[PDB]
């Protein structure tokens, strides 16, 4: 086989739509089970000031009690078909998905309509949940990565609702009710924005007949406000932590724009490093050969992740402390090598990494449904294989220092640092090195 | 013909001087990074030996004084251990070269 | 889709699996009966400084030709092993397979493993230990297996404190010239074609321990960390058998993993009766451990130090009530097509189809198809769970413990 064979042997994934406002879509596959979801466009970017943490809430209590079904009844016949059942709610996405076999299937159309729009809400049920989601946070407390990039956040998005937590405060949590939680459910659910996503053992046309044959009735019949990336530094000193966990990043471009494409490849070239890995000293990333050359890093992870239109153009490394100004030293060396003398070789096995990485990401049932629900309700869209293979032809070193010349050299950073900050230098220190004078 | 070359050979490591103080060929190497990393890889016995002489070596020289007839080490009985290992190391230097140009 | 599997077992010993499909994430599995139990209390620690030890020089390429060659073209190697087995699995494009390939032979059968970079390898494995063992379950696992085997099935995925530095490399080539046989070896591909395979492993490979039994016993662990964990296991069922099929459906009866986050384990009527049982925050599985002339099962069990062995009981009763022939038989039914999801569902990627399918086809010697293996999880009788349970209400027992354990007893109230 070849590139054209590659690139040609491939499936289609039907779309369509209800005149509810139900997008609708589906891609075939060989395997014998399915993954049938809805994604929501409603996360924390939609919401108010006063109820951070509402869609947490829904997420973590529409399983508790269903309008026709008692108590546990949803998952007794969940269990009782034998699937798996996931929720996970991010800053403006949600998801709801059944992972499950091909036979149960409008048993499982059925009860997604049930999770979606056919949820009962209990005042015990409120009380018990409540602390559940106090104990919740406790388990949160000590998951140092999403407490890091909870502070990435919460410094760079001042004012604007892309900063609230998820979770949001506790305050905000045991000050709830029903009457506003269900309010939030009456408001920001409605008319265009959720995708019916499946995939597997099924047909568009099967889909397209449960999504008339049970969602109909949905009744679907105001927000997505830009974000101002503010740029700055926030500090927690605690030194009762072994492990230093520094992230800094930059303005994400977002989806309107293939220099998303042009920062994975410069992020398949930097990409990350972990102390478990096999061969030091061979790495080909710079960066990775240096830091087990001098011995800095425990781990780091140089990458993207963007909202509508902006985002975190991030990097997180973790160290420890008497080492950190040496890592941030030779990465930002590393950024503007690529800034100034981006050359072929670099790019060309930035390209290879990122066509391994995107293949075998796109593999399954979970990461196909997702890229295709979260692809249809921020693009209107998905992306063909065909296009990502020419968006990587298109892209050069030129491309490259084109990029890095916007987007990198000399721009205000967010820095979060938790744990042994005591060497970590001043935001001017960033600022100064940042770019470079030829040094 | 390639008797008269080797005659030439046994003459200048008579006349070399690093016989007389009972040194053999691969103790004499000055240290790039690349004899560093060769130092480091050596087997222990080995390595234990190239010490022993090399501080005789200094001793000796520190009172300036030369060794006895008995000692010298003889022609071509000495080990030529290190040309292998430095010459993997400098293989290696010139695959790195070439691989990144 | 007309395409499926090709299968050929060269008859000098080894196996190959190929399916061109057309997907473009190929990947190569190569399987090996190399795990911990080939390798005995004098050389500890050496499989896993042999997984460690995936980039190094090989006979004609360096390390940095391997490292640098591969990162290159931009695979991906992974290793990944138990104590039965070896697998090198290595995953990329579907048009760059034959030098990676070439380095896959020489990372097989070419070792050097210099001396050196066998002392940064100790390093190594110091960090992999660390890593491994600051996760409390795996501790309480090799706990589990060294509980219960008198033999080298009771051996670490890892090398134990006392073989970090006193292993040399001389230790790991007569393993090699021992152990890496060409008659030991299973050649899986997906995204790669039957002849490329057939030429590889036909010209390209090219060379040519005893049971264990039964040890019985329990293994403290004082570690005052307040998440007392025990797991008690007794033998039950070796590969192969239909009996261990029966067990399987046993624990999914019993209740394995949660199939919904945030749930309470429905039909999972362990963690319901012992929810019944006792009124606290902990959790409660089943767990199974299939090998190829033994078995284990038994349960494992998350909890509070003040009300470990409540639980303990408790579960232990729910298993006497159902070796004693007390429950319901279309449970055992939705249990049945529950290990239908869970067979279904793990293959549904190419990585653990891979997986599965090529440990399968080493360890029964042919390839067989899903569905009729669906069909023998239907297939079995309800009274083959009913002695499957009472077999293990019967036999010895085997607890590793760790934790708090002021409040939990030995054997006799369990």
């Amino acid at each position: 086989a070849t590139y054209a064979q590659a690139l040609q042997s491939v499936p289609e994934t039907q779309v369509s739509q209800l005149d509810n406002g139900l997008r609708v879509a589906s891609e075939q596959s060989s395997q014998p089970t399915c993954t049938v979801g809805v994604w929501i466009d409603a996360g924390s970017r939609y919401e108010t000031e006063k109820n951070n943490g509402a869609g947490y809430f829904v997420e973590h209590l529409a399983f508790k009690g269903t309008k026709n079904r008692p108590g546990n009844a949803l998952e007794k016949e969940v269990e009782s078909m034998g699937a798996h059942l996931n929720a996970y709610s991010t800053r403006e996405h949600t998801a709801y998905y059944i992972k499950a076999l091909s036979k149960d299937l409008p048993k499982a159309v059925e009860l997604l309509a049930d999770i979606v729009q056919n949820c009962s809400l209990e005042d015990s049920q409120i009380e018990k949940e409540r602390d559940v989601i106090l104990q919740e946070l406790q388990e949160n407390d000590t998951s140092m990565r999403d407490v890091v990039f909870n502070y990435l956040h919460a410094t760079a998005f001042q004012g604007t609702p892309l900063a609230q937590s998820v979770e949001g405060p506790s305050e905000n949590v045991r000050k709830l009710s029903r009457a506003d939680l269900t309010e939030y459910l009456s408001r920001h659910y409605k008319a265009p924005r959720m995708v019916l996503a499946a995939a597997g053992g099924l047909e568009h046309r099967q889909l397209l007949d449960l999504a008339q044959k049970h969602f109909s009735g949905l009744s679907g019949t105001p927000t997505l406000t830009p974000c101002r990336f503010t740029g700055s530094e926030i500090r927690h000193r605690e030194d009762g932590l072994p492990l230093a966990h520094v992230a800094i990043a930059v303005e994400g471009p977002g989806w309107a724009n293939p220099d998303n494409v042009a920062l994975q490849v410069a992020n398949a070239i930097i990409g990350h490093y972990d102390c478990t890995y096999g061969g030091g000293m061979h790495l080909s990333s710079p960066l990775a050969s240096v830091a087990v050359t001098n011995k800095l890093c425990q781990s780091f992870q140089t990458f993207n992740i963007c909202y509508a239109d902006t985002g975190l153009l991030g990097a997180h490394f973790v160290c420890d402390h008497m080492s950190i100004d040496d890592m941030m030293f030779v990465l930002q060396g590393q950024w503007m090598r690529l800034c100034t003398s981006a050359t072929e070789s670099e790019v060309v096995r930035g390209k290879n990494l990122l066509r391994n990485a995107l293949v075998s990401h796109l593999d399954g049932t979970t990461p196909v449904c997702e890229d295709i629900g979260r692809s249809l309700l921020t693009y209107g869209r998905r992306i063909p294989l065909a296009e990502w293979e020419s968006r990587i032809a298109e892209v050069d070193a030129r491309v490259v220092r084109e990029v890095c010349s916007k987007y990198f050299y000399d721009q205000c950073p967010a820095v979060a640092g938790f744990g042994p900050i005591e060497q970590l230098p001043d935001y001017n220190r960033i600022r100064s090195g940042m770019f470079w004078l030829r040094f | 013909s390639s008797k008269w070359l080797e005659g030439i050979r046994k003459w200048y490591y008579n006349a070399a001087g690093f016989n007389k103080l009972g040194l053999m060929r691969d103790d004499t190497i000055h240290e790039n990074d690349d004899v560093k990393e060769a130092i480091r890889r050596l087997p222990e016995n080995l390595y234990n030996d190239r010490v022993f002489r090399i501080k005789r070596a200094l001793d000796l020289s520190m009172r300036q004084q030369i060794l006895p007839k008995e000692q010298w080490t003889k022609y071509e009985e000495d080990k030529f251990y290190l040309e292998p290992y430095l010459k993997e190391v400098i293989r290696e230097r010139k695959e790195r070269e070439e691989w990144t140009k | 889709h007309p395409q499926d599997l090709e299968f050929t077992r060269l008859p000098n010993g080894l196996v190959i699996a190929s399916l061109e499909n057309y997907a473009p994430a190929s990947r190569i599995g190569l399987f090996i009966k190399a795990g911990s139990r080939y390798e005995n209390f004098n050389n500890l620690g050496t499989s896993h400084l042999l997984r460690l030890a995936s980039s190094l020089t090989t006979k004609g390429a360096s390390s940095f030709k391997i490292t640098r060659g591969i990162e290159a073209v931009g695979g991906k190697l992974s290793v990944t092993s138990t104590r039965e087995n070896m697998a090198y699995t290595v995953e990329c494009l579907r048009d760059d397979v034959d030098i990676l390939m070439e380095f896959l032979l020489n990372v097989t059968t070419a070792p050097e493993f210099r001396r050196w970079e066998v002392a940064a390898l100790q390093s190594q494995l110091r960090i992999d230990k660390a890593v491994a063992f600051q996760n409390p379950q795996a501790h309480v696992i090799e706990n589990l297996h060294a509980a219960a085997y008198r033999n080298a099935l009771a051996n670490s995925l890892y090398c134990p404190d006392y073989r970090i530095g006193k292993v040399t490399p001389d230790e790991l080539h007569d393993y090699v010239q021992n152990h890496f046989t060409s008659a030991r070896m299973a050649l899986i591909g997906l995204g790669v074609s039957h002849p490329v395979l057939k030429q590889v492993a036909e010209q390209f490979l090219n060379i040519r321990g005893a049971k264990a039994k039964y040890r019985g016993g329990e293994i403290r662990e004082q570690n005052g960390d307040s998440l007392v964990h025990a797991a008690l296991v007794a033998e039950s069922a070796a590969i192969g058998s239909a009996e261990a099929n029966a067990f399987s459906v046993l624990q999914h009866v019993l209740g394995a993993g949660p199939h919904v986050k945030r749930g309470s384990n429905a039909t999972s009527s362990l963690y319901q009766a012992v929810a019944k049982g006792v009124h606290q925050p902990f959790d409660v599985s089943a767990f199974n451990a299939s090998y190829s002339d033994s078995g284990l099962f038994g349960f494992y069990t998350i909890s509070q130090a003040a009300s470990a062995g409540d639980v303990i009981k408790a579960a232990y009763n729910q298993v006497k009530t159902i070796a004693q022939g007390n429950l319901s038989n279309p449970d055992v039914q939705a249990a049945k097509n529950k290990l239908k999801a869970g067979y279904l569902m793990s293959v549904e990627s190419s990585e653990g189809f891979l997986d599965e399918v090529g440990c399968q086809a080493l360890a029964a010697g042919s390839y067989t198809p899903p569905s009729t293996v669906l069909q023998q999880i239907d297939a079995v009788a309800d009274a083959d769970v009913i002695n499957a349970a009472k077999k293990f209400v019967s036999g010895r027992k085997s607890m590793a413990a760790s934790g708090n354990l002021g409040h939990t007893p030995f054997i006799d109230e369990l």
